[PDB]
């Protein structure tokens, strides 16, 4: 059974969760929005 | 296996594997959609570039 | 005359237990071997588990003690308690606190009888299959560097404080403060040879593995086999580090190589450590009476501030 | 009779 | 510090370390 | 090179690469667009 | 030395806009130490905390220095190379360790 | 005195030119050893 | 089946012409020959120019530019961090750069060249995988870390004895060390490395020149520990340990410089977690 | 044969699913935006 | 045949619920909010 | 036959030195008795 | 065969008997209380 | 078979290649012109 | 049988000129004798 | 024998491609051009 | 084979390596000549010995 | 057939030869007895 | 059959002749008891 | 059958000297007691 | 084979490795010339003994 495809959307995935997990972090810790706010 | 698959990627995609990647271009598309709708959103509440 | 089968499943002391054996598939695809049990237990395998125990339930209870009998503050705090040696105005003296020396006394009596008990469980039990005794004095050779750190170190020294406390955090405590006691451990020459034999250890495992990894194809690690009659895989094997380096080994005395490199190791370190205190009390001013410290009169120190 | 261990076996 | 040149070397870091995941895949997978 | 395998390898190479570096560049130009600049001292 | 700037001790300094509860020994500065652990002030200087090649001083000792020193290199700021020479801890080739010696005994 | 002391010596030099010379007589000695004659399969036939 | 081969007909049938990779790009390698054991090819030529020249420039920086017969009292240092990664030959640091770019020639010609042996004898690829973990090693000290760091000068100076004053302030500047976590997992693997390498070597000599099956060191390792590996799998062990020691280490000196200053303030969130802060009193808070 | 199993899909999503559950969890808790657990 | 097996499932379902537990009530003891255990 | 006779013997001896051992141990270090003292 | 093992419990005896004449002349002659090689 | 033309022509490349790189690296990294500057 | 190869000679003695020539320029580069690529 | 045209144009195609990557990486930076940033 | 290398060299030279030798030796005179050249004009420009 | 090979001799004079000029020439100029190479 | 080997006594005896001659001439040198290669 | 080859009578002897000769010559250097290479 | 060689160094000695002799001892014999004529143009500018 070939190894390319799984192993394609397997490291996609990975990276549009790191990716999308990093960007709301560095968001939210700038200030810029309101957002969550004592 | 090798039907309903174009001759083109029969080298590499089976019939199981064709449904799958249906369904996940259609999930892309879906995404990109909700997240043009979302950075709209964000840009009438605060715009970032001034 | 040695029955395999009835050294692996009999019963009573002498004899086996976990029985019947296991499976684990992971291992069985990854390693090539599966089956875990039976294990044998002994006399000198009952004597070293009770007094392991025994040591590892005062030092447990003791970090209890300090704790104050909190399960919370217990998981909290756990990788930075320690049982520590009696103080230095007490000498080599027994008559000292449970809270301030003494657990730890009795914990390192129990483990010196368990490493005893565990070496004559590996004598024994190699020479009741048809083996040879070799993984017996390899466990003494690392057993001298153990000794002199807990037991004749301090005894030279005139202190139990100068032996290491019981503790995930305390050891590397103790290595801090033994370097920073005796002068700078670098320009220690026997600590320069155990880093030679251990790098070089290092080196040898992987350039071993990878070799004998890379032409299996032709059954070369069977190595048992190989000492009898060499086939393509030793052949290649040869060739390849014959060819690279310009010479090479056996399927045999590179074993020999392997056995004598993590020997030396720590034979270097415990006379190194036992001079450490003892004859030498800085080594960093015996390395510049030894011409062995460059100059470095005009040091760039902007690279070691922020 | 000459072997890859240095013994020289019949 | 730059923050993007430093995100590179990071990544050469990692990267060094696929090799030795290929050779565990391989393993995992010639070996069913 | 004719069989669409080798085809498909490098151009996947080439796809990896340049989502990672890009990948980057957005992550890095969002940052410094919304991050403030810091104070300076008294 | 001049090179140091010349500035002044007021106010404003040990207090930081306070008038009481001032804290010397915050629980934020306690990370790595004992939470009661203080600077071993009825020692005289230098010499205190001298260790190395001592035969009637063992590892107790060592510690007790450890814990003033990482104290000194949190107040500072920096790593421990700031007033040493790492290969030698007890040479005095950086002027740091002088200013620290005279800042000990002023405390 | 521009010499080392004799425990510089006795310590520091004398272990390495035993290691060194140690390291190349074993080395000579598994190399001899290593390539000598005797019983291998035949490599023609056994590939 | 077996007989006495006297090890010339063995090196004699497995010589074979152009299976390397500069016969596979060029399609003809230019220096597909032998001197006397040695396989010279291409990157074999590359690598004994590296190393001569590397040899070279570190003995006229050590004798000459220092004044020294003493090979102990020798610093051969980079240049000062105020000049950032600027190259000037009419600086003092010049030569240790020229010396530094030698030896990474050389150490990856090594590297090339033997995957050009493994390819002439039909084997895998271990060998150069274990061996470009430590390449990458010197690579991360070297290369990567001072060109993040913006500096030539934040690379080592290549002293016998002096190499080890860099490890010292520099272990000494992000106190303490032993706290960061990928040293103390490459230090776990250095020593369970050592342990493993002592058994295997013990337990294929202790059944060496016996009268007995192979099944006997299963029946010994299996009645010690309750577990016995394998043939195949003691090697690959080995093969992976070995290389991860490194490669774990990597990590602990490049997150040093950057993205950290101290290894005791890491760990200062582990006692504010929400499960147990706030549970204790007197010297028994946080 | 095929691409995926099943059962790997359901373990990797409600792995994925509580974890993320926990990090929103705790850094909701931790912004101090809401009351909750106060005193 | 079936992707799962039911005893999987219980033991994870038990282990999951005894953590779970256990991490609640000590986020609660330690919050101070309720009076509960108090000298 | 269940049970072994040498078993028993074995643990009981050695659990009964390990305890001998423990409490000579403790009541050294309690200080109570003048026992070997200066 | 034989329940019990003559050589066995000798070599155990003698080895425990060393071990307890090591720790006792010890544990006495680092107390202080006897007057041995002063100087 | 010795001396063939093919492997002197991919030499000689390589070499040039090398050396001209070599040259400006070395030009450039002088600072006697005023090339690349800012 | 000839001791050499003529093949193998042409080539050390190409390797070891390079060498040579690449060494001699860089140290008179640096020693600053000559006003040669002076900035 | 073994000579093709193909071996010719793709070393040609991989080098020039070489050159070009470190042309860019070259030119961009330095003291003119400064990264883009101007 | 060797017919037109000289009878003296006859047992270390081909017909080939006698044609590459003459070569070799050539570019070499050439060479030494034009490094004699170069180092008359550098003394004329700096003597490096004083 | 014979002890020693006219090869090795050959090659391992040439090289003890290159190096010992190498480091003669090194020293020599290291030592600073000679107006040879300065500024 | 002999017990010892003439070849090993030779070799053991010229490797310890040659360490203990050069140990003593170099502790007798760094002593400064006799003149010798006095600056 | 010799005790000793001569080939290896030979090589021990040439690496001896050599190196002998090496130290003595680094020696004498190292002194200060002769007027050589001084500036 | 073994028929130039003297008949003294015939155990020892081929054609080809005798040709090669003759060419090394030469070579050493002008080096040699060279060595001593550069040591005493160098004693002429510096004596390094006194
Ligand atoms: C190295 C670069 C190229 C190459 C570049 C050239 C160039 C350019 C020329 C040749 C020429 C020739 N090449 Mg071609 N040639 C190459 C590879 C080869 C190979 C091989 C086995 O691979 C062979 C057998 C040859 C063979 C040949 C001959 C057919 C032909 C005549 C040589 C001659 O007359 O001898 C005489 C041999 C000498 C070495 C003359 C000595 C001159 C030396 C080199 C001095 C340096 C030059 C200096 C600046 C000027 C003289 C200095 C003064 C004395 C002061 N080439 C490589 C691949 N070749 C020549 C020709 O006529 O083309 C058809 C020619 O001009
Ligand atoms: C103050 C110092 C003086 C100086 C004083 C001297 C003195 C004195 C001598 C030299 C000698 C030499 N000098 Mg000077 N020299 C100076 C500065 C320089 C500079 C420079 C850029 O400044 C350079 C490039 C040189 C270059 C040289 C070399 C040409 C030569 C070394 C020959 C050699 O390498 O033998 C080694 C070469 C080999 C090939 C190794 C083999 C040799 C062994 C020992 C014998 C085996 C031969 C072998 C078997 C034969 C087979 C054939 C071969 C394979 C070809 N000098 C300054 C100005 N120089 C030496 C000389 O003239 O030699 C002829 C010499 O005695
Ligand atoms: C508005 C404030 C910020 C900003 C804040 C954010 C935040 C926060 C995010 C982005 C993300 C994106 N931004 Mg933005 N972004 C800004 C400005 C920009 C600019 C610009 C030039 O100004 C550009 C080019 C972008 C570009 C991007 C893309 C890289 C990305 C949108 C693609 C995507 O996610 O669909 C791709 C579609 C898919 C990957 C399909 C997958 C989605 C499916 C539907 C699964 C969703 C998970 C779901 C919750 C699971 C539920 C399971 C069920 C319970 C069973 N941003 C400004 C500066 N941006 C997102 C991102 O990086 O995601 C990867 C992101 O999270
Ligand atoms: C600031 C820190 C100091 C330093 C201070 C010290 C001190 C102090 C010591 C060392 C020692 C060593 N150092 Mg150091 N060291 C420094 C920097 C380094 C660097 C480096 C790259 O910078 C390296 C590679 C090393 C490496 C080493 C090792 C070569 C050596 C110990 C190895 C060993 O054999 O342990 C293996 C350990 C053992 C063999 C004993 C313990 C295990 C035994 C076998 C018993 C275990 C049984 C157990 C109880 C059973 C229970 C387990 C059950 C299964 C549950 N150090 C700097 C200078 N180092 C030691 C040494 O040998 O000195 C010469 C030593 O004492
Ligand atoms: C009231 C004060 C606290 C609070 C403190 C706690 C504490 C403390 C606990 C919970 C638990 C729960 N809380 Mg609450 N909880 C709060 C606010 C909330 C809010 C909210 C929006 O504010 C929500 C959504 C929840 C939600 C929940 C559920 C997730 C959970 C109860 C259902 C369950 O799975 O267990 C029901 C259990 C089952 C379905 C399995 C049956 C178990 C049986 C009874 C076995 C028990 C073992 C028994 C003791 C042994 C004896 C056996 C005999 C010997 C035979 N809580 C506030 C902040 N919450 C519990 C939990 O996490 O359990 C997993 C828990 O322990
Ligand atoms: C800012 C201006 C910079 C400068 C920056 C650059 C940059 C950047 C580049 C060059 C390149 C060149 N420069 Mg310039 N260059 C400068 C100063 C100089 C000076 C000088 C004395 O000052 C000289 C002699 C040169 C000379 C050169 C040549 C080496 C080269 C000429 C391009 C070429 O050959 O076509 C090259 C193309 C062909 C021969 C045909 C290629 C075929 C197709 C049309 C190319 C498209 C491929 C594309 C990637 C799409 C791929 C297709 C798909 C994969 C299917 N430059 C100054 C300092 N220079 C280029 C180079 O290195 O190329 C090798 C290059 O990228
Ligand atoms: C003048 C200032 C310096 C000095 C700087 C240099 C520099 C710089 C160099 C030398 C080189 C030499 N110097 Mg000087 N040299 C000095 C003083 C000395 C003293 C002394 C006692 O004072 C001595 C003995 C020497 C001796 C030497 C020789 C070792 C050498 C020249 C002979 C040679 O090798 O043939 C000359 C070369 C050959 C016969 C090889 C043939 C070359 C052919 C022609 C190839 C040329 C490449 C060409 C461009 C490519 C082919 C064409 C393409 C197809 C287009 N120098 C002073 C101190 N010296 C050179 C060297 O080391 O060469 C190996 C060198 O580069
Ligand atoms: C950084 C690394 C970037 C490249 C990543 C390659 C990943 C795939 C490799 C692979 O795993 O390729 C799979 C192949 C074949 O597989 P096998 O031999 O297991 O088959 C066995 C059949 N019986 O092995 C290789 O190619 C080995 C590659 C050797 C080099 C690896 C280490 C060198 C790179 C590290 C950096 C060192 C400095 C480099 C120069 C600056
Ligand atoms: C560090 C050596 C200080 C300097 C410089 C100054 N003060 Fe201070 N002061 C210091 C301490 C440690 C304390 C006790 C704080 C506490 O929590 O009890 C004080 C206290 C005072 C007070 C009394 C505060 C009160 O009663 O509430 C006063 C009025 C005061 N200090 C005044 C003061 C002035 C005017 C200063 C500048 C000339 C000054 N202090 C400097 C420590 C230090
Ligand atoms: C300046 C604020 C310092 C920092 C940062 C560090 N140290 Fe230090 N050290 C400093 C002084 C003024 C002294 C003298 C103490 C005295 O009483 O005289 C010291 C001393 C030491 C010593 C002992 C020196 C000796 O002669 O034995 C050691 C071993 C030492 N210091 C270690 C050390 C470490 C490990 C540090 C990083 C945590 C560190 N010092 C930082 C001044 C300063
Ligand atoms: C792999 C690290 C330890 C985790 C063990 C449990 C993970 C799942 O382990 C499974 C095994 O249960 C199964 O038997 C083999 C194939 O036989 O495949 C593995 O993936
Ligand atoms: C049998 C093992 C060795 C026994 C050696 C005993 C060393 C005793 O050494 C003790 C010190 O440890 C003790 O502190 C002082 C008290 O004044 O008296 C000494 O005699
Ligand atoms: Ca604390
Ligand atoms: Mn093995």
């Amino acid at each position: 059974r070939p190894f390319e495809f799984r192993t394609s959307v397997v490291v996609s995935t990975l990276l549009g969760l790191v990716m999308a997990l990093l960007i709301h972090f560095v968001v939210l810790s700038s200030g810029a929005f309101n957002w969550l706010r004592a | 296996q090798n039907d309903l698959v174009p001759d083109q990627w029969k080298p590499l995609f089976n019939n199981a594997e064709w449904l799958v990647h249906d369904i996940v271009v259609k999930t892309i598309y879906g995404g990109l959609i909700i997240a043009v709708i979302a950075h709209v959103l964000c840009w009438a509440w605060t715009p970032w570039i001034r | 005359p040695i029955d395999l089968h009835d050294e692996e499943y009999r019963d009573g002391l002498e004899g086996t237990i976990a029985k019947p054996p296991g499976h684990v598939g992971w291992m069985q695809r990854l390693l090539g071997e599966g089956q875990v049990g039976p294990i044998y237990v002994g006399l000198w395998g009952v004597i070293s588990f009770i007094t392991f125990f025994a040591s590892a339930f005062i030092i447990l209870v003791d970090y209890g003690r300090q704790v104050g009998w909190n399960p919370i503050i217990y998981l909290r705090e756990f990788w930075n308690l320690a049982v520590y040696p009696p103080p230095t105005e007490y000498g080599l003296s027994w008559n000292v606190p449970w809270d301030k020396g003494g657990a730890w006394l009795a914990a390192t009596f129990f483990l010196h009888i368990s490493v005893l008990t565990w070496w004559a469980r590996l004598y024994t039990r190699a020479k009741a299959t048809g083996v040879g005794t070799q993984l017996a004095w390899g466990f003494a050779s690392a057993l001298s560097l153990y000794f002199v750190i807990y037991l004749f170190h301090p005894l030279a020294l005139g202190n139990w404080s100068a032996a290491p406390g019981h503790g995930f955090r305390a050891i590397l405590d103790w290595t801090n403060y033994v370097s920073i006691h005796w002068g700078n451990f670098y320009y220690n020459p026997f600590h320069m040879l155990s880093i030679f034999f251990l790098l070089g250890s290092t080196l040898l495992l992987a350039m071993h593995g990878a070799t004998i990894v890379a032409t299996s194809k032709w059954k070369s690690e069977m190595e048992f086999t190989e000492m009898m009659a060499e086939g393509p895989g030793t052949q290649r094997a040869q060739l390849f580090w014959r060819w690279v380096m310009g010479w090479n080994a056996n399927s045999y005395n590179i074993h020999i190589w392997a056995w004598w490199f993590a020997a030396f190791t720590a034979i270097t370190g415990a006379i190194g450590l036992f001079l450490s205190g003892t004859l030498v009390p800085d080594w960093y001013a015996w390395g510049e009476t030894a011409k062995i410290v460059a100059p470095w009169p005009n040091p760039d120190w902007a690279q070691y501030v922020f | 009779a000459a072997a890859p261990a240095g013994a020289a076996a019949a | 510090m730059n923050w993007i040149v430093a995100t590179f070397m990071l990544m050469f870091v990692l990267v060094a370390f696929l090799p030795l995941v290929v050779s565990l895949a391989y393993t995992w997978v010639t070996n069913p | 090179t004719n069989t669409v395998r080798g085809r498909f390898y490098i151009v996947a190479g080439i796809i990896s690469v340049v989502m990672a570096v890009a990948s980057i560049a957005i992550f890095w130009w969002i940052f410094y667009t919304i991050t403030p600049a810091p104070a300076p001292p008294l | 030395p001049a090179s140091v700037g010349g500035y002044q001790i007021t106010c404003a300094t040990c207090h930081n806009g306070k008038a009481a509860g001032l804290e010397p020994y915050p629980i934020e500065i306690m990370n790595t130490l004992p939470n009661d652990w203080r600077l071993p002030l009825e020692l005289d200087y230098p010499g205190g905390l001298v260790v190395t090649g001592r035969k009637d001083v063992s590892n107790h000792e060592v510690e007790q220095n450890q814990f003033a020193m990482y104290h000194m290199n949190v107040s500072m700021g920096q790593g421990c190379t700031f007033c040493h020479n790492a290969r030698y801890f007890p040479s005095y080739e950086i002027a740091q360790k002088n200013h620290s010696i005279i800042m000990l005994q002023m405390t | 005195s521009p010499w080392p002391v004799w425990s510089g010596y006795a310590l520091c030099f004398v272990p390495l030119a035993a290691v060194i010379l140690g390291f190349i007589i074993a080395a000579r000695f598994t190399d001899k050893q290593a390539t000598s004659a005797y019983l291998r399969l035949d490599p023609a036939k056994a590939n | 089946s077996a007989e006495v081969i006297p090890f010339s007909i063995i090196e004699e049938f497995y010589k074979r012409p152009g299976k390397t990779l500069a016969a596979r790009f060029f399609g003809v390698d230019p220096f597909d020959f032998w001197i006397g054991r040695f396989y010279v090819g291409l990157f074999g030529a590359i690598s004994i120019i590296g190393i001569i020249l590397g040899v070279a420039f570190y003995l006229y920086e050590g004798v000459v530019n220092e004044g020294t017969l003493n090979i102990l009292a020798m610093r051969i240092e980079p240049p000062p961090v105020s000049q950032g990664l600027n190259v000037d030959p009419a600086q003092p640091g010049f030569f240790w750069f020229l010396t530094m770019v030698a030896a990474t020639i050389a150490f990856v010609g090594w590297l090339l060249r033997q995957i050009d042996i493994s390819l002439k004898l039909d084997m895998g690829m271990e060998v150069p995988i274990a061996f470009g973990a430590v390449v990458s090693s010197w690579i991360t000290l070297q290369w990567l870390r001072p060109i993040a760091m913006g500096a030539w000068g934040h690379g080592f100076p290549l002293g016998i004895t002096h190499h080890l004053d860099w490890v010292s302030n520099i272990g000494y500047q992000y106190y303490n060390f032993f706290y960061n976590p990928f040293h103390a997992i490459g230090i776990t693997l250095l020593f369970a490395s050592t342990l493993f390498l002592h058994m295997h070597g013990s337990a294929v000599l202790s059944e060496a020149k016996r009268n007995i099956s192979d099944q006997n060191i299963h029946v010994f390792w299996r009645n010690i520990l309750g577990y016995s590996i394998g043939e195949i799998g003691i090697h690959r062990v080995a093969f992976w340990t070995g290389a991860a020691s490194v490669l774990f280490s990597n990590l602990c000196i490049f997150l040093s410089g950057t993205f950290v200053k101290d290894w005791n303030a890491f760990w200062g969130f582990w006692d504010k977690m929400p499960i147990w802060n706030g549970v204790g009193q007197g010297a028994l808070v946080a």
